[PDB]
RNA sequence: UCUGAGAGUUUGAUCCUGGCUCAGGAUUAACGCUGGCGGCAUGCCUAAUACAUGCAAGUCGAUCGAAAGUAGUAAUACUUUAGAGGCGAACGGGUGAGUAACACGUAUCCAAUCUACCUUAUAAUGGGGGAUAACUAGUUGAAAGACUAGCUAAUACCGCAUAAGAACUUUGGUUCGAAUCAAAGUUGAAAGGACCUGCAAGGGUUCGUUAUUUGAUGAGGGUGCGCCAUAUCAGCUAGUUGGUGGGGUAACGGCCUACCAAGGCAAUGACGUGUAGCUAUGCUGAGAAGUAGAAUAGCCACAAUGGGACUGAGACACGGCCCAUACUCCUACGGGAGGCAGCAGUAGGGAAUUUUUCACAAUGAGCGAAAGCUUGAUGGAGCAAUGCCGCGUGAACGAUGAAGGUCUUUAAGAUUGUAAAGUUCUUUUAUUUGGGAAGAAUGACUUUAGCAGGUAAUGGCUAGAGUUUGACUGUACCAUUUUGAAUAAGUGACGACUAACUAUGUGCCAGCAGUCGCGGUAAUACAUAGGUCGCAAGCGUUAUCCGGAUUUAUUGGGCGUAAAGCAAGCGCAGGCGGAUUGAAAAGUCUGGUGUUAAAGGCAGCUGCUUAACAGUUGUAUGCAUUGGAAAC
């Protein structure tokens, strides 16, 4: 399945916030504990090289909601190319269709923006898109397809938008364009990419 | 069985009949010149021979090795 | 098939050999006993999969129970 | 008689032609003796390019095009240089 | 400039030797469970087992006569060819039984070859003869037919005339057996159809004929090197070895033949055994390379089995012929017919591998001046989760946290859990409407307009014009098109290796297991429940290949006590071997040339909404030959 059940369970035991910083910010009395009928102490007795990698590599591709042959297919295009690993494989990560809608900040949430990218409501470079895997590069320009704005989901998103400087936008036009490539501190750090990139031997 | 099959099998057998009568004529002739050797007789092989290279019946290289070793016999003299 | 003769160990809880049933076999090397190196795939021609299972449903041949 | 024909290289549903200089007994997308350009019968407006090289010298010492070829061969312009150089 | 991961397991405990197993990928996979869509690829590996059934290469009247039919009073004109004749049938499809060898890869020479349609160019396309299909009549059988006698025309056959040059020998001289010249002798060549013109005479155009001179092309022959195991295979071979004369063959040749001699191959593996289509390549590996020869492509072999030969230029012919063998089928007992390893399909086997599907729309092939015809090649559609890739099963908000479940042990709470209930939003897909491609910016077709070889005209070339040609297919796709969260999730594990833990039951019993090992009344290993995690339209198990395995150690292992130095000696062959000087130069090194098919691999790029994928360009490697060098 390319969806997921339960979203704060997943930050829960990851201890990695899915969201910005509402994961477990006190929501309804939000906690940390691992999820589950024994949460009360397993706090660290068994952490293995292998199991940390396996956390991070989770931290990785759930924040982006990808599953494991594709984000694999991703791994292995990224390392076809020359340049250092992890800042090309996060640039790679970035420059999914549904990530920089969200960094458009179009919409609330990356399964929004996912819903409507796939729903045809988004429209690329004056093309349609339906795939959420396209490869964005440097100076491509995004629209909002000139229609379905109608969506009271997308307003308060649209006006009340963090616009990050590696990708700039223009709200009342529902202009985006992706101009340069995020960088390592722009983008949060609680994931620790060098131990998923080596983490595969895999080729 | 196919159509185009049993009418090539009417042409070939007439001219198979029409080949062998003059493979036949062309080896009673070079006989011929086995028991008498002269020009006339090794003349007349030449042009039956030719009558043959003209169509495929004989190969064409068969004629002119046959008459090479008929002049090589010419040759006694 | 052909041949051959071997020894075989069943799965499960319970079986439906039947003294000449015709069967299929199964790889698979058992510890417990010496010379017997197969398994029936249960829940094949004859050999019926053990009923109430319901943990992993692949093995002893159970079909998805009705929710 | 060596024959100028088309073999469809590509996937379904998306001929794409390599022009070839292929002996007339031999079947299709078969082995040949020298190349000949290459075709994407779906682009338009000059998706044909074509050597210019080697296949006149093919047409010089025995081709013989077909009518897919011989639309290729107008355009270019492969008769205007080929019947006159001829005599 | 490329790149090299480990771990568990013998012990009371340790180090080492050492074997097993796991962590990674891959499949022509299959089985259990589950299963929504799209795109791409692939789909008997067992029985080269046997096949019900339907279709798979035919074409041509501008070749012939004649037949049938239509308009016509007739003359005549038109449509089809049963047959004769031209080409095609030898390509294209399928399979890998056989073959361990010039079969294949690869480099070569054929002073040893040939090659129709295709290509440069030349001479002529004259005149006769004699025949036969069909038809008729008869015999004869239900028919298949067969046979008997007459009739015909041709681009069917056969003589005759002259051969530009050929073909072969005769003679003379040329060059480093080849090739060319000169003269002589012998010898062989056609076919005409359509059309224009021409009162005619005759001239010409298009299609056709033979002999010629280059080629392209294809096939064949030979050699180098490489291309399995086996000594629990020591001799093998008598056309075998070599020569002579002849024949034969596209050509060389014991290939055969008449004569002579006994030779030849063999430890550097002959002969034999079993195995197997070879190669590119696929999977793996960093690499040396291990491994299968999938789809596909080059080469090879085969067509129920075994032989033979015609014809054809090309067959010893997959749906040609004869014969024999075996099997089957039909029948009117008189006789016949067949060879699904072509596309579908059936039977059997197997665990297992699909529609008795459409169209020449495109490529192509074949014929036909041309219309056009045939194509189960091909292009398409159906099926299959078999594999790779993409998309869905919603989304935002929503809690001291609904209910139930489990635990806690109950009367606190926690998990489930923003998960839910609920309020709102959209519709790829689900389902309507309308529009609706590209592929067919091709081509034939002939009017036009011109050019150009040659004329009186005729025909090609170049540009346009048009009607034109779609199974695919109202197809994909597009269009604020209708409605609607509605139309879509399972799967394996949870002791460690290796992320994931509690309860109930069972109590050496049922059972689990890749390895260690779990349970004889508190089991985190058995069965279930809850919960958790690993993948997900696939997940697991089994089977096979490589890796890890340096566990065959060339790169890259050891032989005292762990497996391993023969009991010792004499020693042929072989392997290795002091110093110095010269030469040659096999190895060795480097320079040039040729060659090493495409696809595939690598990299870039292009085009698919992007990967899956399709395409472009570049990219190695080895060998032969040639110029050098001269340490070893």
């Amino acid at each position: 399945m390319k969806y997921t059940g339960s979203i704060f369970k997943r930050s829960r035991r990851l201890g990695f916030s899915l969201l910005e910083n509402n994961k477990e910010f006190s929501k309804g009395k939000k906690r940390k504990t691992i999820p589950g009928q024994h949460g009360n102490r397993f706090r660290s007795s068994t952490m293995s090289g292998y199991a940390q990698q396996l956390q991070e590599k989770q931290r990785m591709q759930y924040m982006y909601g990808i599953t494991d042959k594709q984000f694999r297919r991703l791994f292995r295009l990224v390392l076809k190319q020359r340049g250092n690993l992890a800042v090309n494989l996060f640039r790679v990560l970035e420059s999914r269709l549904d990530n920089i809608v969200y960094r458009m900040g179009f919409a609330p949430t990356r399964r929004s923006a996912r819903q409507l990218v796939n729903h045809g409501h988004v429209l690329l470079n004056d093309r349609t898109v339906d795939t959420p895997s396209i490869i964005l590069n440097p100076g491509d320009k995004v629209r909002l397809k000139a229609k379905t704005i109608k969506i009271p989901i997308v307003k308060a998103a649209s006006e009340s938008g963090v616009v990050s400087p590696f990708v700039e936008t223009n709200n009342k036009t529902f202009e985006g364009t992706y101009v340069r490539f995020p960088e390592r501190s722009e983008l949060p750090a609680g994931i620790n990419e060098s131990y998923v990139v080596e983490w595969y031997k895999r080729l | 069985n196919i159509k185009s099959n049993e009418k090539r099998l009417r042409q070939n057998i007439k001219r198979n009949l029409n080949n062998k009568g003059q493979k036949t004529k062309l080896k009673t002739n070079v006989k011929n010149f086995h028991k008498e050797i002269n020009l006339d007789n090794l003349g007349n092989v030449y042009s039956q021979a030719d009558r043959l290279a003209r169509k495929g019946i004989i190969s064409t290289n068969r004629a002119r090795r046959l008459k090479s070793r008929n002049v090589a016999v010419l040759n006694k003299t | 098939t052909n041949g051959f003769e071997v020894l075989t160990y069943i799965p499960g809880e319970g079986h439906n050999l039947q003294e000449h049933s015709v069967t299929l076999l199964r790889g698979g090397r058992v510890k417990d006993l010496p010379g017997v190196r197969y398994h029936i795939v249960r829940g094949t021609l004859d050999t019926v999969g053990v009923e109430k299972r319901r943990q992993q449903r692949s093995a002893y041949g159970a079909k998805k129970p009705k929710a | 008689m060596v024959k100028i024909r088309l073999m469809r290289m590509g996937r379904v549903h998306y001929p794409t032609y390599r022009i070839v200089a292929v002996d007339s007994r031999v079947k299709r997308d078969g082995k040949y003796i020298a190349l000949i350009g290459h075709l994407n019968p779906a682009l338009k407006e000059n998706k044909c390019k074509i050597d210019e090289a080697v296949a006149l010298e093919w047409l010089n010492k025995g081709a013989k095009p077909t009518d897919t070829v011989r639309s290729l061969f107008s355009q270019t312009g492969l008769w205007k240089k080929f019947v006159e150089s001829k005599k």
